[PDB]
RNA sequence: AGGACCGAACCGACUAAUGUUGAAAAAUUAGCGGAUGACUUGUGGCUGGGGGUGAAAGGCCAAUCAAACCGGGAGAUAGCU
RNA sequence: GCUCGCCGGAAGACCAAGGGUUCCUGUCCAACGUUAAUCGGGGCAGGGUGAGUCGACCCCUAAGGCGAGGCCGAAAGGCG
RNA sequence: ACACAGGUGGUCAGGUAGAGAAUACCAAGGCGCUUGAGAGAACUCGGGUGAAGGAACUAGGCAAAAUGGUGCCGUAACUUCGGGAGAAGGCACGCUGAUAUGUAGGUGAGGUCCCUCGCGGAUGGAGCUGAAAUCAGUCGAAGAUACCAGCUGGCUGCAACU
RNA sequence: AAUUCCUUGUCGGGUAAGUUCCGACCUGCACGAAUGGCGUAAUGAUGGCCAGGCUGUCUCCACCCGAGACUCAGUGAAAU
RNA sequence: GCUCAACGGAUAAAAGGUACUCCGGGGAUAACAGGCUGAUACCGCCCAAGAGUUCAUAUCGACGGCGGUGUUUGGCACCUCGAUGUCGGCUCAUCACAUCCUGGGGCUGAAGUAGGUCCCAAGGGUAUGGCUGUUCGCCAUUUAAAGUGGUACGCGAGCUGGGUUUAGAACGUCGUGAGACAGUUCGGUCCCUAUCUGCCGUGGGCGCUGGAGAACUGAGGGGGGCUGCUCCUAGUACGAGAGGACCGGAGUGGACGCAUCACUGGUGUUCGGGUUGUCAUGCCAAUGGCACUGCCCGGUAGCUAAAUGCGGAAGAGAUAAGUGCUGAAAGCAUCUAAGCACGAAACUUGCCCCGAGAUGAGUUCUCCCUGACCCUUUAAGGGUCCUGAAGGAACGUUGAAGACGACGACGUUGAUAGGCCGGGUGUGUAAGCGCAGCGAUGCGUUGAGCUAACCGGUACUAAUGAACCGUGAGGCUUAACCU
């Protein structure tokens, strides 16, 4: 249950060798409005694929 | 069938509610319902009936309501659970008249006789 | 285990995922574009296009049904006669799902469901 | 009429499961007993520590009881750790 | 704002205790709120509680308390 | 100690079903309990349903399952004549129509008569309300249809009992 | 026997099988008449035993429905 | 002047209970467990008086003897009293062999059947109930058998608390009494969110020497090894009869394990229907909410067992007790010494699963990359520009895969999901209208209407074109081969 000797920190580092974020590595761009934006995702000004889907 | 289970009387000698306190044939068998042999009490009984209360002897299962399947996948269920009375050392009917339906599983052996005597098979 | 299986519970009992899903189809009707979490949509699908694939055919007793259903007159009524003249010669599909951003709230996957041929 | 009967409020606490770093320093959920009386509850008051009170259990006397709590003797004493 | 669900001999409404400004309006989101907060019983200002009839006060007692004198007790004090 | 599943005296008490302050659904009124979004492993908690057997489980029927309401029959050993006794066992329950354009019963406007002539009485006797029973029909597998609501009997020890 | 060590005494009974139970016998280690003796209808969240109904208690587990557990975002302890 | 006799004399003067207990210490000192020992206990061997008709050793063994085990009662007090939970049951085991069954043998006072006793052998298997808290034990009925021991008398950070083993109460006995019992009876709180090792599953990084995609070899490791009954041989052998083959065959089971859902069912809160009470959609009708899914009645997919298929082998190698052949030592003799042949569920293979992190990192097939410059502290390097290959990764639709990763299918050159069309299934003749009926209701339309997770089709909706990672011919020494 508890511990019987304190971890190390060398201990902690090892476990959160794993808790390392993945980053985005590819943000497509529009082709109506070259703004980035997430794939398969609205623009944040309301574009798809080329075409404004959504007006807000 | 199981153990502690009480059972109807096909044949007249053999009289009313029985018990079976074991199931005869295994190690460790738990349910044996269809040409099986099992021990048997009786936990009440008629006087005109041969046997008497708290007396064991075999019997076999006859009707059980689980059903036998037949190969076709059909399946004939017998409401009640109905075994013929038979000795302990001989296995051999006591019963000089069998009662009700019996299915053609019990073809075999001493259950030949059982089968003769019986209506509808 | 879950093998062939279809639905998707969302953490609800029965009668809540029945009324979100009524509710929310009355608002997709009346809107015709609405933001929702990305798994409710895709079960929303199951929801509203069945209504559309009866207002296809008007009658009485389908008014009835999708009245039985979703049990909102003025839905009923936008269902069979603005739109089932909007999705007619349409085979399926009158439901299309726009994934949109994270919620602020809880980081959520987002879409937008919205009506096909809507004119904006 | 009934220290009558079944049963809510109300009072209590018989069994079980959960909780046992709890939602809770004894509770929750199903069932349980009493429920016109030796019943229950509000507001005041009275009884004070080798004393009270007790349909009696070493029970209760502020989450403390085979002699409460607080200050003083007191830096008691400790052939023990 | 439209639907949905819950309580409805209450999870509704009011007196008493108890708390003491938590009520209302405006502004802010550092800390508190087991999250975010534009929101709040949070911070900061400013308001608000109007009685011959409602309580208290008051007049009168109960259990009981105090009790001039008095009886008693080493003193404190006990009883009346 | 907390924006704590606990504790906290009194007042009010709508409809329908119902004996009811039970219980169910709702009025008026107030809330969704100050973390959410997914997936739908083990395992845990709280439930539902299970072929055949049925207490073989177990320290023990612990727990679950079961019975449950009204009316009417009936109903013991012992007894302290009260009991035991809802003993045990059971039957009828829905809806419609007729009896009866809604009956038994309750309540009582007019008219009339009498009188202390007015908050008077008398066959006052229209409306309103209205339970139960009998007969016949009719639906379902099922009519106490839900919630609610008892498991029963026998032998013994102890203590009379509340 | 709420008491009997030996002891699971012995007879009758209940079960296929009964160190438990009931009626007893009397060989009472070590009952006994208000430290009451013996019976007793009713009553008991009392002790022991049997039976019927009933069933996931069990044979022997299976599916499903919800709250956790798993993943993602925010806050974020403990004993040791 | 002292039985100050506890005699170096606490004072003239002093008994007990504590389970209501509390405090300071101790493993200086008992209870559990471990540890030494093994008297006792169990097992084995030695001598053989004898019982056995005679015959010590078929089987038992007198009086005595010698050991082995740690295995019961003990001995000791080494370890823990600044805490190692007590019997038993449940769940899950694992080992030894002093073997209960099954296997192989020797002697038999072994005719057969059935036995006794001893040797080899641990692969597998090795009951359910009545009683009681019980391990036990006794009993009922099975079975091939219902093994004996170790594992903190296995297992309470796994479960239980019936028992001893607190606090309430009573009975019997003891004591004047408080109370006590190596007696009885009733009741009586069982905590933990897993750091490390360990296991069970599943992944990230790097290595394996250019980088990829696949198929493997198998060094090792794991699983699995049970057995009954009926018949044929055969009423044969054997036998005074009664009875009756423990070779070789075939079928059918019990138990166990694996897979699967075609049947038989179970569940199926996501399908259909009945129906009680109430609320709502104005109302009639039709519906929806709520009451455990309100209560039910059926039920598709999926999962499942009680349903269905299959398997534990045959064979080969080397063997154990045993049985021998040839054969000297020791002219005979002798299973052994030289040789040689047999021989069991044990061992190694054979069957099934993992498996090259097998750092000993293996093999085979295929794919893809062959451009310059600058500096340099040159087995070697660093940088710049151009170039990004096969492929992977990401993202999305998802799955009979799944906790998450992982794995598999698909991405507009598209059937990957939802939808749509058709079918199947399941429920049981919907709504509305008409007719009959005083009405409830019935009849027709109508096996109607709804219908899932299923089957077959269909781009209607979402799977965008990119972008990222990965590079640009791969070290140094030595051999057949050619300059």
């Amino acid at each position: 249950a508890v511990q019987q000797n304190k971890p190390t920190r060398s201990k902690r580092g090892m476990r959160r060798s794993h808790d390392a974020l993945t980053a985005v590595t590819s943000l497509s761009v529009d082709k109506t409005s070259g703004e980035k934006h997430l794939r398969h995702h609205i623009t944040a000004d309301g574009y798809y694929r080329g075409r404004k889907v959504i007006a807000k | 069938i199981q153990e502690q289970t009480m059972l109807n009387v096909a044949d007249n000698s053999g009289a009313r509610r029985v018990m079976c306190i074991k199931v005869l044939g295994g190690s460790h068998r738990r349910y044996a319902g269809v040409g099986d042999i099992i021990k048997i009490t009786i936990k009440e009984a008629i006087p005109r009936g041969k046997v008497k209360k708290g007396d064991v002897l075999k019997a076999v299962v006859v009707r059980t309501k689980k059903g036998v399947r037949r190969p076709d996948g059909s399946v004939i269920r017998f409401d009640g659970n109905a075994c013929v009375l038979l000795n302990n050392n001989s296995e051999q009917p006591i019963g000089t008249r069998i009662f009700g339906p019996v299915t053609r599983e019990l073809r075999s052996e001493k259950f030949m006789k059982i089968i003769s005597l019986a209506p509808e098979v | 285990m879950r093998h062939r299986k279809s639905g998707r519970q969302l953490n609800r009992n029965s009668s809540h995922r029945q009324a979100m899903f009524r509710n929310m189809a009355g608002s997709l009707v009346r809107h015709e574009i609405i933001k929702t979490t990305l798994p409710k949509a895709k079960e929303l699908r199951r929801v509203v296009e069945p209504l559309i694939t009866l207002a296809k055919t008007d009658s009485v007793a389908n008014r009835r049904l999708a009245f039985a259903r979703t049990r909102d007159n003025e839905i009923v009524a936008k269902l069979f006669n603005e739109l089932g003249p909007r999705f007619a010669s349409r085979a399926g599909g009158y439901t299309r799902i726009l994934k949109c951003g994270f919620r602020a709230g809880d980081n959520a996957p987002m879409a937008y469901i919205e009506l096909v041929d809507r004119s904006e």
